[PDB]
């Protein structure tokens, strides 16, 4: 909490930068803390054909690290600069924490089952077809079909790497912001 | 402390008395560094103030590594994007040490700049903290009452009779239910107001005598009607303990009992010490129109709400009371034919006359007494009219904001549809640009992202 | 004067006239040295005024040589650290030269600029004074309130048992006295009550002739206990003669008073005389309720404050009962069968038609008399009407500060525990520097030669 | 919505959580041009903004 301390320091943003988001930051929630409450009032403008509580409720757990309770300016931007412009190896494990809702590292069909359903409910129904009970099972199932060999950390890395077209969509948005 | 900053070189000389009665241990001074003014620019007005100003509390924004956030380097000066003449308060509290809260200024935009600049409303002044807080509390009951979840299927029937039993107002059965309620509390009490006066021969009898055979088929209707009124009300209520312990459910019980109570006591052997009791108890179902007007919930109200006041009308009657009655007693005893035989006597006569009644078959025949008498008139004057007043006002400052809340509520609804009006046009421009501003081509790259990540498309 | 320093021209243009019928003596004009207009940056906000127009006024801080000490020479500008929206009427006092109170800024921090700067609040305008000394009213009271010493045993008993009964609701030997007083003030009266009333033959006999034996048992106790009490009282008063001189003590004196002079009556012969007036003033242990309930404070608290206004209730209420007893006994004399004797006779119809009371016992009986009678009832309603406002107004005003003053108690505890929190965390915040900001490493230092000076350390 | 602007990274941010469900179409983003706050001088009294301050309720 300092401005050089989260500078080009392990923190992929400039002191211009820093300073565009605390502004911006700040603005919403003065205290400088934001806590899931409000965590959802700004993810659900973006997204207003839907509701994106329900996945705001992860990505929440996933910015706020031990389980504090509210998620500080200090790791609210390193959470940001290593979704936004780090490297391919801390966006994954990053993505795998988010999926991964318990303590332990694994995922079993589960616990992403609600991450799945999450981004298909953020859409509202108003889709051209129509959605469908069991269509995030279908998107579930067709997702584990690619790494799941037998029945992990190690799989999901190795599994995205292979395939560079997942390579090439999560660095879209290191070039603009 | 921090706060007295600039008298360091006073504590540094009153030290040097120290010097003389001690034990030099060369106690290392700190050698520090060594002050221009610095420029705060709160969205075009610029403020100035030393740095040392600011520095002093070092736990808010102005004064700590926070700021350097807010600095622009090129302009060699501090850009704020703030409320101009709410900051012109921040910079006084770093002067003195003590905030001052405008009069003219919206509270909800006061703690907002408090809360941005590190600023507790604990450390506002003195001087203006009693209007602060009534200024916030005004605020915080804006906040309860938009926010008391007024709003009224996915289980059984009971939440949605219940919604109609709390709601009357609504739907269709419920109204009906209401008006068929009100109709029978309404025919009971005048039913029983007819039977009591007599109706037409050996004696005048009453209308309870020869008649009364259908009007206590009636009365066991009645009570028939209200005891499954309340069964069904029992049926729909989350707080079925809670809601028997409440005063309306009380009120319901004590209009119900009687009937039962009275069969009871009929069933075996029959008295009438007890048959008084049980019709003055029957009139109690006068009481459960409280849900149907609410003016009769409002009086409740305004009489629960100052108890202290009726607690005190009630000390300073019986005072007032004992002592006239205690006065008038021994004034006007050794009168020739005198009504006033005891103090207990003369409670009557002086609660009549101190409520400004007045009946004259009780008067005082002396001299003495007459002056007591009209002391007393005056004094329950001044003693009854210092409570209604109060009573009033805060009947009508409770009517006011029960019909306040009304239109409150119906501005939260009428928000609640511009919110969704924006939120079907935010979802309308995004189809317009499909099938064709600077944020608004970014916004809509997230939802074609959406769109693509699962291969689904929103449509009109 | 200094204030019209811009017409000296038309001044000397004035004198011209003397030269004619003078003596010219060489009078020596002075010759003076021959003007741009100088700012004044009070923290942001400059402020631009000729020098001439502070200098009218050279006996305050912007027209003294004191403001060379805010003067800043390298910007060429007085660099004041105050409000920027209070200082505006500093400047609007060196124009015209009446201060103007701002109706939306705190008073405490108005006092505070012109205390700075040297004005004084007799200079203030006649436009906005009566308002300014209002809301300095109002903060003074402020003051007061939360001065008025109300903390509560290094000395003997006398202090510690006088605040257990000036304050009854603290420790549990001062509730357990006030509930025991309360008990025995209020069988007292209940006994007074009972032996009025008669209980039980020869004839109807009161209480008070076969019973009475153990009813004089209670009484001497009660007097007893009260004056047991009242001594204990005078053992723990530093006041005890202006405590004697206190209302309280004199309602307790005149409650005690009548067993010990019955007693001394009784003592040496015996007449019913006295008998009844004190059997009366035995009643008067009722007013010892004071002390029990506030509200009886805050009663006589507001009938002391407007006490002119009841004067002026009583000789209204006399000047209509003397004009109308005169004119409904003059109208209402040659009736056959009247009550109306005289004027003194006509006092009690007068009292007990102005009261709206009514007893129908002495009444009208001619048309002269009626229409009298009715526009005494009238002005009754109108005099009567005129001062219960205020009283109510004055009780309940007095009130509300009352509660007011005990939450402005609590804030105070509050501010006294935030102050000894500070001296704590400044206190710890050394330890944790000598265990491993800028002016905090200055300040460490001086408590680091104290230390050094008595050869001690702080510790945690 | 327009009115929470500088969240925009935020919301970019949280857009990566898709990209392992997804199947990347190169969903192809705008490559934007690219911030001096602007004076508002409403009669004497210059008032300071940023430009996106403005532009976020068109």
């Amino acid at each position: 909490p300092e401005g050089l301390e989260q500078l080009e320091a392990q923190t992929n943003f400039t002191k211009r930068e820093l300073q565009v988001l605390y502004r911006g930051f700040k603005n919403e929630c003065p205290s400088g803390v934001v806590n899931e409450d409000t965590f959802k009032q700004i993810y659900a403008q973006f997204f207003p054909h839907g509701d994106a509580s329900t996945y705001a409720h992860y990505l929440f757990n996933a910015f706020d690290t031990t389980q504090t309770g509210s998620v500080k300016f200090e790791d609210f931007v390193t959470a940001l600069s290593i979704l936004l412009r780090g490297t391919v190896h801390e966006k994954l494990r990053w993505t795998f924490n988010l999926y991964d809702i318990n303590k332990d590292g694994y995922i079993n069909k589960e616990e992403m089952m609600d991450i799945v359903k999450a981004i298909y409910d953020m859409m509202g129904k108003y889709t051209y077809p129509v959605l469908k009970e069991d269509t995030p099972r279908q998107h579930v199932d067709v997702f584990f079909q690619k790494m799941d060999k037998n029945k992990t950390l190690d799989e999901f890395l190795e599994s995205c790497q292979e395939d560079d077209n997942i390579m090439r969509s999560l660095q879209l948005f290191q070039n603009v912001m | 402390a921090a706060g007295v900053a600039a008298w360091l070189p006073f504590a540094r000389a009153a030290a040097i008395g120290w010097m003389p009665v001690a034990s030099g241990p060369m106690p290392a001074p700190p050698r520090q560094e060594r002050d221009a003014l610095i420029v705060l620019n709160v969205s075009g007005t610029r403020f100035q103030t030393w740095q040392d100003t600011l520095e002093r509390y070092p736990d808010t924004l102005l004064g700590s590594s926070e700021r350097d956030f807010f600095y622009h380097p090129e302009t060699q000066q501090y850009f704020f994007d703030r409320d101009p003449d709410i900051f012109r308060h921040i910079l006084n509290f770093y002067r003195t040490g003590k905030l001052h809260y405008p009069r003219h200024e919206c509270i909800s935009a006061y703690d907002e700049e408090l809360a941005f600049f590190g600023l507790i409303p604990e450390i506002i002044g003195d001087c203006c903290y009693e209007e602060y807080k009534d200024r916030r509390r005004e605020n915080a009951e804006r906040l309860q009452d938009d926010a008391d979840t007024d709003t009224a299927p996915t289980m059984t029937a009971r939440q949605r009779v219940w919604r109609a039993f709390e709601n009357p107002h609504t739907s269709t059965m419920a109204l009906v239910f209401y008006y068929v309620t009100g109709f029978f509390i309404a025919v009971s009490v005048i039913a029983n107001v007819v039977e009591t006066v007599p109706c037409g021969h050996i004696k005048e009898l009453p209308c309870g005598e020869r008649y009364a055979v259908a009007f206590f088929c009636l009365d066991t209707a009645c009570v028939m009607i209200f005891t499954v009124e309340y069964l069904l009300r029992l049926a729909a209520a989350p707080s079925r303990y809670r809601f028997v312990r409440s005063v309306m459910s009380i009120i319901d019980v004590v209009a119900i009992l009687p009937y039962y109570i009275g069969l009871v006591m009929t069933d075996n052997e029959d008295v009438s010490g007890a048959f008084v009791t049980l019709r003055v108890f029957r009139v109690f179902r006068i009481f459960k129109f409280s849900r149907h007007s609410q003016g009769l919930r409002i009086l409740g109200y305004t009489l629960k709400s100052c108890a202290s006041e009726l607690g005190f009308l009630l000390f300073s009657l019986t005072m007032a009371i004992i002592i006239f009655a205690t006065v008038m007693f021994y004034a006007e005893k050794g009168s020739s034919a005198s009504k006033f035989t005891s103090i207990p006597a003369a409670f009557w006569y002086t609660i009549v006359t101190m409520t400004t009644l007045g009946y004259g078959d009780m008067v005082p025949k002396t001299i003495a007494g007459k002056i007591f008498g009209s002391i007393c008139s005056l004094s329950g004057v001044l003693v009854i009219a210092l409570p209604v007043p109060v009573i009033v006002s805060n009947f009508s400052r409770i009517y006011h904001q029960n019909q306040r809340a009304d239109k409150r509520r119906a501005q939260k609804k009428a928000r609640l549809a511009r919110i969704r009006a924006a939120k079907s046009g935010s979802a309308n421009a995004y189809m317009q640009s499909k099938r064709s501003s600077s944020f608004e081509t970014q916004h809509h790259h997230l939802l074609h992202c959406l769109e693509k990540t699962t291969n689904h498309e929103f449509v009109d």
